RNA sequence: CUUCACACAUGCUACAAUGGCCGGUACAAAGGGCUGCGAUGCCGCGAGGUUAAGCGAAUCCUUAAAAGCCGGUCUCAGUUCGGAUCGGGGUCUGCAACUCGACCCCGUGAAGUCGGAGUCGCUAGUAAUCGCAGAUCAGCAACGCUGCGGUGAAUACGUUCC
């Protein structure tokens, strides 16, 4: 039992009836979906994202992610189709709010002159959207045992259904705005 | 597929230096993982010209 | 050893290795190694985890490093440009601004020869 | 004059100038040769008419260069490039 | 007279381990000084500030010579090599340091890993390296010039060739 679910539906979930004033308890929203991607975009050349590309993202959020394909050929890009050029992790049920925790209490104040995240990273739904720096912040994976340092950027979808009723929900699960 | 490709993922306790401490789920061996900074010692979680001229004269 | 967001390189003595931190050099960190009683001598690799918290303090107490100085300098260049001062399109065009001279030499603030 | 023991200096035709302009509030443009003095905080909202050889620059002492030479603000070379 | 798409010339500092840095400790010569030289004492991390002894000088000040020596550390790295550029804060002289001064402290840490065709000096206290002093001078762009001493080499068969 994940310390940031139970939380979550101690008081997080009453308070938003206040804060909006829904009629059914159907309505409240609720995080669904972390999507976490790397996109390396330097696998169209050397074909090394086999060892540096997954056996990290595999020990940052718990299972083995995905290889994305490219869907169309790009000459300027130096790539084809049905070339390996992404690698996504999704993570639901209660693997999300252990990385929901994991991210916001340990790690997300580990990068390199931290200053918080922009409250205006939202596509117009409530679905937000940041990106970090490297194979740093995460303890999980260790700076001496890899290869080139890459970032990612991090999805949060969640089931609101417009922006601030989406940044009143992160705020109370421990995002640090400005 | 959830079976035997994913890699170690028990339960593990997380230490600060400041005194604060949890219990999460984590893929690092033996539950040992130690933080320097937290969500509660580090700051922005908890806090001209003319000047000059005056300071030097 | 991280300190500030720095990464300290390992095998390398505390009198040298903390000059790797975007504001602190040789003399400023003789200074860290003395209100906190760490010798110099000792190698990177021994650092107690109880001594890197007392020089993670005497720095954000009495030192500016990475970022909050980086922005001071840059910032402090950008004050001098839009006052029109004469340091200020002084480096508008990459030419030296301490009076330097401009007719044989300042391959410095210039590139490589161009050779027209 | 450039160490904190004598001040600052101000060229003295040049403070009865802007003494005898602050008392009655007025700002009219300060026609002047002094490029050496030093710009003080009671030169905020006027303007001058700087000599740089040639002809006079006019500068406007906004807030933020207020420690500066006023000098600086009138360049007395001119280029454009060798093509 | 100090500009700057460039080009040549004379130098200086480097590219390191026959070295860098830190601590300790020996050895000079020739010069300069009343609109001056500032011992000592205190203040300042330092440039210097202040007090003022002595002295027209084989008397007093300049005056701590540096390489060298002994010990410790760094361990071949664009570095504890290199110190350019730039940011901040200062001292001094001078009516005045913006164009356009030198010095100091802190931060910053560029090129450079011994240099193409070609080319330069030197036969002995010489070259190579290390300091110090003078003249002009309020100060100084002094790495220049005129001097001074310290440490101290390698070769010259020979006149074929330039
Ligand atoms: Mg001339
Ligand atoms: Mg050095
Ligand atoms: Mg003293
Ligand atoms: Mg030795
Ligand atoms: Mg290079
Ligand atoms: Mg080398
Ligand atoms: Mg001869
Ligand atoms: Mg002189
Ligand atoms: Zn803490």
């Amino acid at each position: 039992q994940p310390r940031l679910k139970e939380r979550y539906r101690s008081e997080i979930r009453d308070a938003l009836r206040k804060q909006f004033g829904y009629g059914n308890v159907m309505q409240i929203p609720t995080v669904t979906k972390v999507v976490v991607n790397m996109g390396v975009g330097e696998a169209a050349r050397d074909a090394k994202l086999i060892n540096g590309a997954v056996n990290d993202l595999a020990l940052i959020t718990g299972q083995k992610p995905e290889v994305r394909r490219a869907r169309k050929s790009i000459a300027q890009f130096k790539l084809r189709e049905g070339m390996p050029v992404g690698v996504r992790v999704t993570l639901r049920g209660d693997r999300m709010w252990e990385f929901l925790d994991r991210l916001t209490s340990i790690a997300l104040p580990r990068i390199r002159d931290f200053r918080g995240l922009s409250p205006k990273q939202f596509d117009g739904v409530g679905n937000y959207t940041f990106g970090l720096a490297e194979q740093a912040v995460f303890h999980e994976v260790d700076v001496d045992k890899i290869d080139r340092v890459r970032g990612m950027d991090i999805n949060v979808v969640t089931s609101a259904a417009t922006d601030d009723e989406g940044r009143a929900l992160l705020r109370a699960l421990g995002f640090p705005f400005k | 597929m959830k079976s035997d490709i994913h890699p170690a993922y028990e339960e593990t306790t997380v230490v600060c230096g400041c005194g604060n401490t949890f219990q999460t789920r984590s893929t690092k061996p033996g539950g040992r993982i130690v933080v320097e900074v937290c969500s509660q010692c580090h700051p922005f979680y908890t806090g001209g010209r003319v000047a000059r001229f005056e300071k030097r004269y | 050893a991280r300190l500030v967001g720095v990464d300290l390189p390992r095998d390398k003595r505390m009198e040298v290795a903390l000059t790797y931190i975007f504001g602190i050099g040789r003399t400023r960190s003789n200074e860290i190694l003395a209100a906190t009683g760490i010798d110099r001598d000792l190698r990177t690799r021994d650092l107690t985890e109880e001594q890197l918290i007392h020089l993670r303090d005497y720095i954000e107490a009495n030192l500016k490093v990475e970022g909050d100085l980086r922005r001071e300098v840059q910032a402090d260049i950008r004050r001098k440009i839009e006052i029109g001062c004469y340091q200020g399109l002084r480096h508008r065009r990459g030419m030296p601004v301490r009076g330097q001279r401009t007719k044989t030499n300042a391959r410095t603030r210039k590139g490589p020869k161009r050779t027209i | 004059p450039r160490s904190l023991k004598k001040g600052p200096f101000v060229d003295e035709h040049l403070l009865k100038k802007v003494d005898v302009q602050n008392e009655k509030n007025t700002k009219q443009v300060i026609k002047t040769w002094s490029r050496r003095s030093t710009i003080i905080p009671d030169f905020i909202g006027h303007t001058f008419a700087v000599h740089d050889g040639r002809k006079h620059v006019p500068v406007f002492v906004t807030e933020s260069m207020v420690g500066h030479k006023l000098g600086e603000f009138a360049p007395t070379r001119t280029f454009k490039g060798h093509i």
